[PDB]
């Protein structure tokens, strides 16, 4: 950590009604900072990021989600401290995280948003960051997040005429149906799934 | 309107005209439009089950208006009549009619519109997409059905029918 | 308070065309402002 | 007395930087101080970079120009790379020739007794 | 053997360069096709060659806080273009291929014993 | 004597030809600005003028005004373009101008968003934060004592 | 530093005149020489 | 972890002639003619020079009137590159270079006495990323810990090598055989019979490679 | 109107048309547009008809 680093406190100085929860770790890069952002302010915060002076040169590197409902500390349970970020995973249905890179500040900024509503509603930002379109499409299809005000909600990387969210911990890697060829129908069909257990 | 369903997305009726010399019109409701769908914006949020139900009814109306074209292009008219397909999809919706979450309903409507567009544009295969249109308890109209099970187990409870049928291979 | 000087959408653009450059460099010359360009 | 911080202070905990100067709505000088700190960081972070940013590079551009059949010839460094590679090969060949032979590993079936 | 491959790789680079770089058809096919600004590079999260073709000068190997290997302590060069088109991207890829040879040479030299014991009487290697 | 942010825009002072400019910006399709100081001054004055729609007490307005004042003071102090670029990072002044020009559009976005007001979901967010900070223990490590003998009861009569 | 001249890391530095002359061109391209030659020759 | 630096700039190596490591031939006047072309706005952007010269006219005339592509490139490639020996390797009668680390077809080895080296520890089964190994073991009548069923699904297995790496007794080895083309999908369901037969057939070369691999650490 | 918007106005500038007509991104919607009470398509109020 022998570098010059400054917290991205501009967001919370401007959005004066929000509380700040920020982290930095040596597990990340020296210039990488994590923060907690509420969903109802996520869209406005991205609006501010996309056009603030020092945050103008910001690109949305990555976006995804975590099914925190089934998250459990498998080892060193007692070592957990109240300041750790893992404390926000427990009992929360979903956690959608975005990661941006800023060139002026040579920094990486990750924002975590907790989704507790059962339908997983959150405002999309693909209208602010263009590359977020396919990222949010993938996230919605794989985890079932209901993005709102999204440019294109059509599936991306999922099969035709199928509805599912495979990346949820409830889903099984083997799937629920297999595609074979039917001679009677003289074409590919899909039927129930029987697999091999090692 | 700059949308796939816009009134200007119709297929021209002629190389030099739209259906007439004194009028401009085209069909985009019962067939696919002229330009492909580049973006499908999310359904505007519904704050009420009333709005959610209206969305469901409008989606079902679009599906019913499109089913004959889907059947003709996919060559599945023999398997079921247009009305039979409409009723089967109605049963599909009825199984889901218990929903009471507007956000979940909006997500479901988005998925339904997407799959309907795939069926229009031949993205899906007829055998893969007919699972939604297939009858729940009636034989397919293009095949000869077997009533051996009904003859054997006439006037017998579903439990007894399942008991005789079995639910596991007997070899192992 | 004083009225801010008019700023057009063209000025905020990253690169300028000939007609856009002419308005900005009005009263001056390309060599005078941008300096001489060699090849 | 109980929470070990003044009510005006906005910092619940600052393990990241342990800053003793809170930024609050009441003290408008805090905003100016934070702005000065932000611009100081903006200058210094770019200054400490070795390759990412260089005003000298901005004002004295150095270009690579394709002007000959051999793209290595257009760069003095790549010519030296070629020469160093050939020099290494010649040195290895000279050493091996002077030695006059090469030891090698020979399989022995008795190793599997 | 890697050093020998590096020496011979210049020949393949030149063979491709002679038929592609200066060809009028190749220049007319690539130049001014796919042109984009830094803002596109920034908006769509373009990175690597696509980003450097805009002149963003963004390389993660030569970053103070983001270097991950011996790169930060090797003296090599990264290349960027003032035109964000396919021709600039092709030139950048060729130059990066050429510079990988220099990086490999430096890396191999970092593990080489160039010097040797010199006899006091004869001033020759032992 | 008058503050720079209150003085009217001075065209003569800033809009003057500048030598020793960069031959190129280094970025594709990013032309060289001939009057970076004039552009910064115009942008700063326009931003200050448009900030009057936001409430005075707004922290967004306070932050933007302080930043604009700092930038204007530095630009006025430093006439040399190279020195100004060295102060503003070490990149082309044109990129800084382009980034700074976006605040003009950001003003209306922030006015409509109203970051200085509270949305209904803030209470839910606070509840989530509060519950996330509770102490947690595991049943496996909780002591359980052997219960005493259950007293047998008999129905009277 | 290898990217700059006279670096200690360079090894092939002594008596490279003949090798460099063989390996690299000893001629410079005049801009319009080929154009003038070919056009005049074609006309005549 | 990190380190502290005081001088960010890496100064250029000494240019003095007397100093050692001086290269008198690093710069070539004929080749290093960059400075002439460096000041050209066309290189830096879309703009054009203030004063165009007849050199551009001559260059454009040469490029357009006499299209040099069909001659320059035709010669340089067709006539010259055709003079190089072919790079082809005659596969039926010659084989490409391999290494003792090559992972080809799985096989099961034996001790020189003829006893199986495989003890049913299932380390290979657990490490198999693709779940391609199935092992069932029962005590042998003599009492040895030996497997009763050892199957490798060659169609499901990625030839990573994790099986031989995790094997503690070098029982399962991915020998060099790669010409294992099968016409029936069932022929790729390798069984213990198939693996032991492969080991018996390929023991010489496998042992030869293992000798060198074991001796390398020494 | 095109010159006011900033389109190319010269032949040599016609080759950078995409940078002025299509490349520029569209301003994202104001967040107030997500709070409308109703989103039904507008139709003329047929009261008095
Ligand atoms: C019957 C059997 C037949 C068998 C055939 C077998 C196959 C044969 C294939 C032959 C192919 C052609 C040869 C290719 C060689 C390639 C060499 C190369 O790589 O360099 C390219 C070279 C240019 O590249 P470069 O030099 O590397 O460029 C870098 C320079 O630094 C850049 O410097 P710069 O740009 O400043 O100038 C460089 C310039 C040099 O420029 C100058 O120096 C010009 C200076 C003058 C400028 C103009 C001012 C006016 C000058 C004249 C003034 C006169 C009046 C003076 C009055 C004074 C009054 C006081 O270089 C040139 O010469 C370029 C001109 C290109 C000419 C194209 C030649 C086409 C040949 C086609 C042959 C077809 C054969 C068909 C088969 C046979 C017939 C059926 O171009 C050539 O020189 C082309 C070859 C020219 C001819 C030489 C050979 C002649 C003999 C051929 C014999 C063929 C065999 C069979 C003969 C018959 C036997 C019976
Ligand atoms: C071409 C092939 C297309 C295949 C599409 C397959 C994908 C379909 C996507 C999912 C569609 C759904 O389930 S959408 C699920 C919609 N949700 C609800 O319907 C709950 C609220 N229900 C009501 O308001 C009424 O029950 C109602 C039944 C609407 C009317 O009934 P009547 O007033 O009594
Ligand atoms: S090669 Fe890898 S995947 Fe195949 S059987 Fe061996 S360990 Fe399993
Ligand atoms: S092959 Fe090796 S790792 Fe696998 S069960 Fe046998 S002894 Fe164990």
């Amino acid at each position: 950590m022998q570098n010059k680093y400054m917290q991205p406190i501009q967001l919370f100085i401007v959005f004066e009604k929000l509380n700040s929860k920020m982290w930095i770790s040596k597990k990340l890069n020296s210039n990488h900072s994590i923060a907690l952002i509420p969903s109802n302010w996520f869209y406005s915060i991205n609006l501010f990021l996309k056009r603030e002076l020092l945050f103008s040169n910001i690109t949305l590197i990555e976006n995804s989600a975590i099914d925190t409902i089934s998250y459990n500390l498998e080892t060193n349970q007692n070592d957990l401290d109240k300041t750790n970020i893992e404390n926000y995973f427990f009992k929360n249905k979903m956690l959608v995280f975005y990661n941006y890179y800023n060139y002026f500040l040579k920094s990486k900024l990750t924002l975590f948003i907790i989704l507790n509503n059962l339908n997983k509603n959150i405002d999309s930002i693909d209208r602010i960051f263009a590359n977020a379109n396919w990222l949010e499409r993938e996230t919605s299809e794989m985890y079932g997040i209901n993005y709102k005000w999204k440019i294109d909600t059509r599936k991306l990387l999922l099969d035709y005429s199928k509805i599912e969210n495979p990346m949820l911990k409830e889903f099984q890697s083997e799937g629920t149906q297999d595609a074979f060829y039917n001679i009677f129908e003289n074409q590919v069909v899909v039927l129930k799934n029987e697999t091999v257990e090692l | 309107m700059n949308h796939y369903w816009g009134s200007s997305n119709t297929i021209p009726a002629s190389s030099t005209q739209n259906n007439n010399y004194f009028s401009g019109g085209g069909n985009n409701v019962t067939i696919r439009g002229n330009e492909i769908m580049e973006r499908l914006p999310s359904q505007t949020p519904s704050q009420n089950m009333v709005q959610a139900s209206m969305k469901t009814l409008r989606f079902y109306r679009k599906f019913c208006r499109l089913i004959p074209f889907i059947l003709r292009i996919h060559n599945i008219g023999t398997k079921f009549t247009a009305q039979q397909a409409m009723i089967n999809f109605g049963n599909y919706i009825r199984e889901r009619n218990h929903y009471r979450d507007p956000g979940l309903i909006d997500h479901r409507i988005q998925l339904g519109y997407e799959l309907l567009y795939e069926a229009e544009m031949h993205f899906s295969q007829h055998t893969i997409l007919m699972q939604y249109l297939s009858p729940y308890n009636t034989p397919l109209s293009d095949r000869g059905y077997s009533y051996l099970e009904k003859v054997k187990y006439g006037n017998k409870s579903k439990f007894l029918q399942g008991f005789y049928k079995g639910n596991k291979p007997t070899e192992f | 308070s004083p009225a801010p000087p008019t700023i057009g959408q063209v000025e905020l653009e990253p690169f300028k065309f000939n007609h856009e450059r002419d308005q900005l460099i009005y009263g001056y010359t390309m060599e005078e402002l941008y300096g001489k360009k060699f090849g | 007395e109980k929470e070990k911080r003044s009510p005006s202070n906005n910092i619940i905990i600052d393990e990241i930087s342990n800053s003793d100067k809170p930024i609050t709505k009441e003290n408008r000088e805090s905003v100016a101080h934070h702005v000065r700190q932000q611009f100081e960081f903006f200058r210094e972070v770019n200054a400490e970079e070795v390759w990412s940013v260089s005003i000298e590079e901005k004002y004295n551009p150095e270009l690579y120009i394709y002007k000959t059949y051999d793209m290595a010839a257009d760069d003095p460094v790549w010519r030296q790379v070629k020469l160093d590679l050939e020099w290494t090969f010649e040195n290895i060949a000279e050493r091996r020739e002077s030695l006059g032979y090469m030891p090698t590993f020979k399989g022995d079936p008795n190793f599997w007794q | 053997d890697i050093l020998e491959f590096s020496r011979n790789f210049f020949t393949t680079l030149n063979e491709m360069h002679n038929v592609l770089t200066y060809n009028k058809i190749w220049k007319q096919r690539l130049i001014n096709i796919g042109t984009y600004s830094f803002q596109t590079c920034l908006d769509y999260g373009l990175t690597g060659v696509m980003a450097r073709s805009c002149g963003l000068k963004r390389d993660l190997r030569l970053s103070k806080t983001e270097t991950y290997a011996n790169y930060y302590y090797l003296n090599f060069r990264s290349y960027t273009g003032q035109h964000g088109d396919c021709y600039d991207r092709f030139l950048i890829r060729m130059n990066e291929m050429c510079e990988s040879l220099n990086i490999v040479n430096q890396s191999i030299n970092k593990i080489s014993k160039f010097n040797n014991i010199v006899s006091i009487n004869t001033k020759k290697n032992i | 004597e008058v503050p720079i942010h209150l003085r009217p825009y001075n065209k003569e002072k800033y809009e003057v030809p500048s030598t020793k400019l960069k031959y190129s910006t280094g970025y594709a399709l990013l032309d060289v600005e001939p009057m970076p100081r004039a552009k910064i001054m115009k942008i700063s004055y326009n931003i200050l003028h448009k900030l009057k729609e936001i409430p005075e007490t707004a922290m967004y307005r306070i932050y933007t005004e302080e930043k604009v004042k700092y930038i204007m003071k530095l630009t006025d102090e430093i006439e040399d373009v190279r020195q100004l670029e060295e102060e503003f990072g070490q990149d082309s002044i044109e990129l800084f101008i382009y980034s700074y020009g976006k605040e003009l559009e950001l003003v209306e976005y922030m006015k409509h968003s109203k970051p200085w007001e509270s949305r209904p979901g803030d209470e839910e967010q606070n509840e989530m934060i509060r519950i996330a900070s509770q102490k947690r223990v595991y049943l496996k490590h909780q002591r359980v004592d052997r219960p005493a003998r259950q007293e047998a009861a008999f129905i009277s009569s | 530093r290898a990217d700059m001249a006279h670096s200690p890391f360079h090894k092939a530095i002594h008596d490279l005149e003949d090798k460099r002359s063989k390996l690299f061109p000893d001629r410079r391209r005049i801009p319009g020489r080929k154009a003038k030659l070919l056009l005049a020759a074609s006309l005549l | 972890g990190y380190i502290q630096r005081s001088n960010i700039h890496e100064e250029a190596p000494n240019t003095s002639v007397e100093a050692k490591h001086h290269n008198k031939t690093f710069y070539d006047p004929i080749l290093d003619i960059d400075e002439d072309l460096k000041d050209d706005i066309r290189l830096y952007g879309r703009d054009k020079p203030d004063e165009l010269d007849f050199t551009d006219v001559w260059e454009s005339s040469y490029q357009n009137i006499i299209c040099p592509e069909y001659f320059y490139h035709f010669w340089f490639c067709g006539i010259v590159y055709s003079f190089e020996p072919e790079w082809t390797i005659n596969y039926p009668f010659e084989k490409g270079p391999l290494s003792p680390l090559f992972r080809g077809e799985h096989a099961l080895r034996r001790y020189p006495t003829g006893e199986e080296r495989c003890i049913a520890c299932k380390l290979c089964q657990s490490a198999c990323p693709a779940r391609a190994i199935t092992i069932e073991t029962e005590p042998r009548p003599d009492g040895s810990r030996r497997t009763v069923r050892y199957d490798i699904d060659m169609t499901k297995c990625i030839y990573c090598g994790f099986c031989q790496e995790a094997c503690p007794v070098d029982a399962i080895v991915e020998g060099p055989n790669y010409e294992q083309t099968a016409y029936l999908h069932e022929d790729l369901f390798y069984d213990k019979y198939k693996l032991l037969e492969n080991g018996d057939k390929w023991e010489p070369q496998i042992a030869r490679n293992i000798e060198y691999l074991i001796n390398q650490p020494l | 109107k095109m010159r006011d918007l900033g389109f190319p106005m010269e032949g040599e500038e016609e080759e950078y048309i995409e940078q002025r007509v299509f490349m520029r991104e569209q301003l994202p919607p104001l967040e107030s547009e997500f709070w409308k009470k109703n989103y039904d398509p507008y139709e003329q109020d047929l009261f008095h008809f």
